[PDB]
Formats: structure tokens, C-alpha cells, sequence
């Protein structure tokens, strides 16, 4: 047993979009709206498929039709915020000096926008970071990761930090070698 | 690839408004039995799906209805949905049979000693499994070639994100010195179960 799912959401007045084909629960790939073009989630996929970005971009100027028809029809009902359930773990077991990765895991949230920034010791880290398009589930809600490969050490400690609107303060994920 | 086409509905600090829809393919025993069904999600609420199995638009919400009286009424559009669990549905599957549903990773063990509280024997072992596909997979503890199964906690599947999976079973054990435990693990990945050992 297998399923393949096909999910495309709109946003406003944020007027954020989005467009991906989800496999037992792994992002087959996702369109990028701002390029025009497909982004698989491993490169390996372009080589036996190929999709036509084009009929993506025509299903969204739908979404954001029929979102701004139900929305009127809802008596212009707002959404309620639903704040994620952050979880920090690595790729592999930890040695040190030995590369390894290390993944935020957002999960259980709506609506879809939502602001990560790794936090290494108190300064913030942008290099060799990576990130997946929010994920489809089945109670509507959303999952998203944000990887960072880094360099275990004694003395060096990461944290994830994200802010959602569904909460009051900025959730704090701390990671560091213990032993 | 094919991407299912979509109709339009009827009518026509800032608050948050979202809309979402989902095609679901669903295989049972392989391709021999198809079923689609979709959902149109207003904010968090379902208020109109299609399902193969009924063959028409039906309301999950009082917003859903009209939507269903409206395109039910489209009848090129159910003919062409009821004819969708092939044309799109079973079409996907033969596109991407080869490197989804035929894919198998093997997974990496290793075996390593921890405390469960700061008693600082090592009481507990663990047994790290990471980077296979697909999920299902069976790993078992044998202590001096006997199954352990009483002590046994566990990590469940945990999903990276990058099409590999990973997880931790542990054994709540009393460290005897000159005694081996073997963490073995059975995947789809492999013909003949993983062993690694630990020695105290
Ligand atoms: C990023 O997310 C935060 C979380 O509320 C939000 O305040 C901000 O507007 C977002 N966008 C930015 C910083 O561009």
C-alpha cells in the first residue's frame, strides 16, 4: 500500500503559494514560484521524470480564486493559530570531530509561514543550511525541516529558534553533546 | 506526470485567510485496486471531497455545499474524474514505480553504551539504525544469543525529511562483564538480517 498526494494551498493577504507532489510522506519535489521551475527533492528523480512547471502555476491562480470565493462565503472568517511542536535530533550518532547534520523538525502548525533561524552558541548561523516546503498532513496541518550540517565539539552548543504567530514567545530547541 | 486541472467554485497582525486542496492516490495490493480522492480545505475544515468510490461531489461542511450542487452539475467534469483513477492516478504510479515504490536503502547499525540516569555503570545499550528506506523494519536484542523482549524501549520511526529514515531501540540491561549482546535488524533493504555486537 502506497499513497501519492497531490497538494497545493494559497495564502493571504501573505499571497504565498505553493505547489508539491507528497509520497508516504516524502516531498517527491516542489515548484518554485518565484524561478518558474521545477525543484525535485533529490536530483536523482529529473533523471527518469520530468513535469511541466506551467500546469502548476495554472492550478495556483485557481487557489487563489476559489480561496478569495470561500472566504466570503465564510463570513470572512479569520484562521486560528495553531502553534508547532519543534523537535531537535541529529543525522547519525555523534563523534567528535566527525561531520554530521543536524535537523529542526517543525510539525502540527497553521497557518504555513513560519521563521527559522539556527542559533550556534549565541551567534546566529546561516552557511550550509537547507530547508523543505511546508508538507502536507492529514489533519490539514504542516511539517516542515531545517537542516544545518555542522562539526561536533565539547564546547560548542546549536539551538533552533521559530517564530509563529500561534505563539507568545520564540520557541527554543537547545542540542549539545552530552557525556 | 500529469497534474490534475481544477474548476472554479461558485460565487465571488492583519487576519489570515487559507485554502488548500489535496489529490489522494490510493494502491492497495499494487495497481489492482485505485482509489482518488479529493479535498477541498478552507482554513482547517474539509467542506467538499470527491471520492472514486461514490463517483460524485459530495459536502463535509455547511461552505462544501454549494460547491457540490455546482460541480456535480458539470457533468465533462465527473466523467472525467471517474476516469482520473487511471488516466492520472495509475499513470503517476508507473512513472514513478521505479524509484519510489522499488526503492530500498540499507541501513547503517551501531551499537554503544549510555546511562539511562547518571548511575554511571552503563546500564543501558543502544542500538542506532539510520539512513534506510523504506520504513518497515524489524530490530531485535539477543543477549548471549537469547531474545531479549522484556526491557526493550524504543524510538519509533523517525522520518529525515530526505527520503531515509532512522531509529533507536534500547536495552534497559545490567552490564555483565564477558557477556555479548547482538542487535539484529531485518529490513527490506537486505536479503539476510543485520548483526552487530557488543562486547562489556
Ligand atoms: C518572519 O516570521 C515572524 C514571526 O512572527 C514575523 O514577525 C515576520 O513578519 C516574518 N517575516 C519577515 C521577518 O520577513
Amino acid at each position: 500500500e502506497h499513497v501519492i498526494i497531490q497538494a497545493e494551498f494559497y495564502l493571504n493577504p501573505d499571497q504565498s503559494g505553493e505547489f508539491m507532489f507528497d509520497f508516504d510522506g516524502d516531498e517527491i519535489f516542489h515548484v518554485d514560484m518565484a524561478k518558474k521551475e521545477t525543484v525535485w527533492r533529490l536530483e536523482e528523480f529529473g533523471r527518469f521524470a520530468s513535469f511541466e512547471a506551467q500546469g502548476a502555476l495554472a492550478n495556483i491562480a485557481v487557489d487563489k480564486a476559489n480561496l478569495e470565493i470561500m472566504t466570503k462565503r465564510s463570513n470572512y472568517t479569520p484562521i486560528t493559530n495553531v502553534p508547532p511542536e519543534v523537535t531537535v535530533l541529529t543525522n547519525s550518532p555523534v563523534e567528535l570531530r566527525e561531520p554530521n547534520v543536524l535537523i529542526c523538525f517543525i510539525d502540527k502548525f497553521t497557518p504555513p509561514v513560519v521563521n527559522v533561524t539556527w542559533l550556534r552558541n549565541g551567534k546566529p548561523v546561516t552557511t550550509g543550511v537547507s530547508e523543505t516546503v511546508f508538507l502536507p498532513r492529514e489533519d490539514h496541518l504542516f511539517r516542515k525541516f531545517h537542516y544545518l550540517p555542522f562539526l561536533p565539539s565539547t564546547e560548542d552548543v546549536y539551538d533552533c529558534r521559530v517564530e509563529h504567530w500561534g505563539l507568545d514567545e520564540p520557541l527554543l530547541k537547545h542540542w549539545e553533546f552530552d557525556t | 506526470w500529469i497534474s490534475l486541472w481544477k474548476g472554479f467554485s461558485f460565487g465571488s497582525t492583519r487576519p489570515r485567510f487559507l485554502w488548500q486542496l489535496k489529490f489522494e492516490c490510493h494502491f492497495f495490493n499494487g495497481t489492482e485496486r485505485v482509489r482518488l480522492l479529493e479535498r477541498c480545505i478552507y482554513n482547517q475544515e474539509e467542506s467538499v471531497r470527491f471520492d472514486s468510490d461514490v463517483g460524485e461531489y459530495r459536502a463535509v461542511t455547511e461552505l462544501g455545499r454549494p460547491d457540490a450542487e455546482y460541480w456535480n452539475s458539470q457533468k465533462d467534469l465527473l466523467e472525467q474524474r471517474r476516469a482520473a483513477v487511471d488516466t492520472y492516478c495509475r499513470h503517476n504510479y508507473g512513472v514513478g514505480e521505479s524509484f519510489t515504490v522499488q526503492r530500498r536503502v540499507e541501513p547503517k547499525v551501531t551499537v554503544y553504551p549510555s546511562k539511562t540516569q547518571p548511575l554511571q555503570h552503563h546500564n543501558l545499550l543502544v542500538c542506532s539504525v539510520s539512513g534506510f528506506y523504506p520504513g518497515s523494519i524489524e530490530v531485535r536484542w539477543f543477549r548471549n544469543g537469547q531474545e531479549e523482549k522484556a526491557g526493550v524501549v524504543s524510538t519509533g520511526l523517525i522520518q529525515n525529511g530526505d527520503w531515509t529514515f532512522q531509529t533507536l531501540v534500547m536495552l534497559e540491561t545490567v552490564p555483565r562483564s564477558g557477556e555479548v549482546y547482538t542487535c539484529q535488524v531485518e529490513h527490506p533493504s537486505v536479503t539476510s538480517p543485520l548483526t552487530v555486537e557488543w562486547r562489556a
